[PDB]
């Protein structure tokens, strides 16, 4: 069976748990445990072939910037993600993640995955950012961040209402595949 | 075209025990 290798990185709180596990599951997490590692995998059905996707969970806290990579050798596709919720995640993905990750895979494509769809409408989200003179970070915005550091491609979803999720899978699978 | 996904499985977990310091 051919294999795929993707890794998913990004900031504390964006939610790559919940992306990884509402995909493969169905099921979206009760509770907020942070990540060390884990690795799930699954398979999907791709033009007739089955295809062993093996997704590789990694911590977004500092704490294990020196482990983290321990992942990262033959990765076929990685995503990187950030909450639509959280500019600071968002700046992040410039800051730390893009940089990190081209070290370690200096070819490997990147999509960029804005989390949290579901909050973009969401009035006490809207509210609790106006408050602060901050809004949800728009679609062309997060373009313009997935231009700027290089992704194939720019993918938003909620891992909660599953809106845009099964695309995220699809097209990390379609970056290595074609 | 591509499918759902089937056949889910959690192959590794690592924890951490902050009170005895190790990995579980
Ligand atoms: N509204 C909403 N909340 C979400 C979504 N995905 C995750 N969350 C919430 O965000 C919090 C963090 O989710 P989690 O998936 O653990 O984030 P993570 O990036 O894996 C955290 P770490 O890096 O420490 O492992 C949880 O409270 C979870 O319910 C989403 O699509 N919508
Ligand atoms: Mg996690």
């Amino acid at each position: 069976m051919q294999a795929i290798k993707c890794v998913v990185v990004g900031d504390g709180a964006v939610g790559k748990t919940c992306l990884l596990i509402s995909y493969t599951t169905n099921a979206f997490p009760g509770e907020y445990i942070p990540t060390v590692f884990d690795n799930y995998s699954a398979n999907v059905m791709v033009d007739g072939k089955p295809v062993n996707l093996g997704l590789w969970d990694t911590a977004g806290q500092e704490d294990y910037d020196r482990l983290r990579p321990l992942s990262y050798p033959q990765t076929d596709v990685f995503l990187i993600c950030f909450s639509l919720v959280s500019p600071a995640s968002f700046e992040n993905v410039r800051a730390k993640w893009y940089p990190e990750v081209r070290h370690h895979c200096p070819h490997t494509p990147i999509l960029l995955v804005g989390t949290k769809l579901d909050l973009r409408d969401d009035k006490d989200t809207i509210e609790r950012l106006r408050d602060k003179k901050l809004a949800p970070i728009t679609y062309p915005q997060g373009l313009a961040m997935a231009r700027e550091i290089g992704s194939v491609k720019y993918l938003e979803c909620s891992a909660l209402t599953q809106r845009g999720l099964k695309t995220v899978f699809d097209e990390a699978i379609r970056a290595v595949l074609g | 075209e591509i499918s759902l996904p089937s056949d889910f499985e959690h192959t590794i977990h690592v924890g951490f025990d902050a009170v005895t310091g190790e990995f579980t």
